[PDB]
C-alpha cells in the first residue's frame, strides 16, 4: 500500500497471505483386452509375441497418445485464434502476445500443428517467396517444410485436429500413470512399456468359454493447470479460417434408387469437414441426405443436396449445393 | 453382500467427484466447439 | 513482503510515465508503423531534447505490432535476412531507439 | 519515502517525453451471437480491437 507522508492518521493497511490449492486424481483405466479359444491358441497363434503381445501394446501406446490428444485439445480456451491461411504468421504473433501477457514464461514452450496447418505454413507467401523470408536456399518451396516462426519450432502431429495448433507451457498440462498390481489370485503376469509408461499384464483362463482372456492396463490421469481464478493462460489454440466448402466429385448420378453415395466436403483450405457439415435435400422426396453426408436417393428424378458448414470464425454458414440425379 | 454380488460403489470414487477436481474436456469432434465446462473454470480453493 | 513492495513501486513509476503531461499522442497505424516511431523522434528533435539518454518503453500490444509489421516481417523490406521479425517475434531497433518491453504500462502504448 | 517528478518547460509545455498509442479501426465482442442457458445465467463480455488488445 502508500500513504501520504506527513499524514495524522497514522493507520496501516494488513497486508495479507492467502495460499491456494487445486487438485490432480487419477481418472481412467486404459485398457487392451484379447480373447481367444483354444482352438485358436492351439493352431491360428503361431508366434504370440508378435502376433497377440506387440499389437496389443502397440494399440494400449495409440490409446494413451490419444488420451493425452483429448487433454490437449479439449483444454478450456477462452478464445481461438484464427489463423488466415493467406496471412499466416500474425497468428502465431497474437499467440506468443497473449502468451507474454499472462506473463507465462518464455521457455519451455511447446508449439504442436496439425498437418493441415504445416501445410498452410509452407504454403504461405511469407515463407514460400524467399524475398519475404530471406531463406534464399528456400524451404517452404523446395521442401514444403517451415520448422520455424514467431520464436517457436513446429512440431508436426496426426493426433490432433488438421486445421488446429497449439502453444503450451510445460506446466500447462499433467499426466500421470500408475502400473496395477497383479493379485495374489491372478497367474503371474508380465510387465509391458507403452510410451515409456510400465503396463500391467494379465492372463485368465476361462473354463466356461474354453479359451484365455489376457488383459493389457495401466491407471491414467490428466490434469490441465488453471490459475487462481480459475482462467486458462499458460496454452493458446490457434484454428485455420474457412472461406468456402466444396463436395468432391462435383454432380453425380446414382446407380440406384436403393443406391447410397457418402458425401465428402473439403473447404478451400482443403480440409476435409464432413463430419461438421449439416446436410439438407431439396426434394427430400427423390433423395434423403443423412447427418453423416449419406445420400439415398429413393425416387428416381433430379434434387439438390446442400452442405452448410459454420466456419471456424464462426457467422454465416459457407454453403455448398451439388446436384443428383437419382435414376 | 456377497462376493459373487455385483460390484458397488466406491467411496473414494464417491468423494473424488464430489471434490470436483477430475478433469472435464471438450468432446473435441462436436462442431460447433462446446462450451467450456464449469469444472473447466473453477477458481482455485482458497484452503486446501 | 519486498516483492508486494517492488511491484508497488514499479507502478509507482509507471503511473508516474503514463500520467505525464503529453500534449499530444503519436498515433500508430498497425500496417505502418515506421512512420509513427519517425514522427515521434522528429517531434522530440524539434523540441531539441538530447539525442542521447532516450528511451524507449513499448507495450506488449505494441511490440507484437511492430513484429507483425510487414516492414520488419518481409526481408527485402528490411534487409536483415536472417528475419528476426519471422523467426523469432522481435523488433529490437527502430527509428534509432532500442524497444525495451514492458508489460507494466498499456499494452497499445 | 518516495517522490515523483514531472519536468515540464518554463513555459509550462512537456517537450521532454512523446506517447504513442496504436490505433483500434474496429472492435469485436469474442464469441459471437450466443444463447443464455438460463435468466439467472450471466456472461462475463470480453471485447478486443483488431490489434487484439483488451478494450
Amino acid at each position: 500500500n502508500r500513504r501520504d507522508l506527513r499524514d495524522p492518521d497514522r493507520t496501516v493497511i494488513a497486508s495479507e497471505l492467502v495460499e491456494h490449492s487445486f487438485g490432480v486424481t487419477l481418472d481412467k483405466h486404459v485398457y487392451a483386452a484379447l480373447k481367444f479359444t483354444d482352438e485358436q491358441r492351439t493352431l491360428d497363434i503361431r508366434d504370440y509375441t508378435k502376433q497377440v503381445l506387440m499389437p496389443q501394446v502397440s494399440a494400449v501406446a495409440y490409446e494413451l497418445e490419444d488420451y493425452i490428444a483429448e487433454l490437449i485439445e479439449g483444454a478450456p480456451y477462452e478464445e481461438t485464434i484464427l489463423i488466415d491461411p493467406a496471412d499466416t504468421v500474425p497468428a502465431f504473433i497474437t499467440a506468443d502476445q497473449r502468451m507474454g501477457e499472462a506473463n507465462v514464461p518464455t521457455d519451455s514452450r511447446r508449439l504442436v500443428v496439425g498437418s493441415a496447418v504445416a501445410a498452410a505454413l509452407a504454403k504461405d507467401k511469407q515463407f514460400r517467396h524467399a524475398d519475404w523470408s530471406g531463406d534464399q536456399a528456400n524451404a517452404a518451396l523446395r521442401e514444403a517444410h517451415v520448422g520455424r516462426l514467431a520464436g517457436m519450432n513446429v512440431i508436426r502431429s496426426n493426433a490432433i485436429a488438421p486445421d488446429k495448433a497449439y502453444l503450451w507451457h510445460r506446466t500447462a498440462f499433467i499426466l500421470a500413470y500408475r502400473t496395477p498390481v497383479v493379485p495374489e489370485g491372478a497367474k503371474a503376469g508380465a510387465s509391458f512399456s507403452a510410451n515409456g509408461v510400465a503396463l500391467r499384464w494379465l492372463a485368465d483362463y476361462d473354463y466356461s468359454q474354453l479359451g484365455d482372456r489376457t488383459l493389457l492396463d495401466v491407471f491414467t490421469g490428466r490434469k490441465v493447470v488453471t490459475e487462481v481464478d480459475g482462467s486458462f493462460v499458460r496454452a493458446v489454440e490457434l484454428q485455420l479460417q474457412a472461406s468456402s466448402i466444396t463436395i468432391v466429385g462435383g454432380a453425380f448420378a446414382l446407380a440406384t434408387t436403393t443406391g447410397t453415395k457418402q458425401l465428402k466436403v473439403r473447404d478451400d483450405n482443403g480440409t476435409d469437414v464432413t463430419a461438421r457439415c449439416t446436410f439438407a435435400s431439396s426434394a427430400g422426396t427423390k433423395a434423403t441426405v443423412s447427418a453423416a453426408g449419406l445420400v439415398t436417393g429413393v425416387a428416381a428424378g433430379t434434387a439438390d443436396i446442400t452442405a452448410s458448414y459454420v466456419p471456424p470464425q464462426g457467422g454465416t454458414a459457407k454453403t455448398a449445393t451439388v446436384t443428383v440425379t437419382v435414376p | 453382500g456377497l462376493i459373487s454380488d455385483p460390484v458397488e460403489v466406491d467411496p473414494i470414487q464417491v468423494g473424488r467427484d464430489e471434490a470436483g477436481w477430475v478433469q472435464e474436456l471438450r468432446d473435441r469432434e462436436a462442431w460447433p466447439k462446446q462450451e467450456v465446462p464449469e469444472q473447466a473454470k473453477k477458481p482455485a480453493k482458497v484452503g486446501n
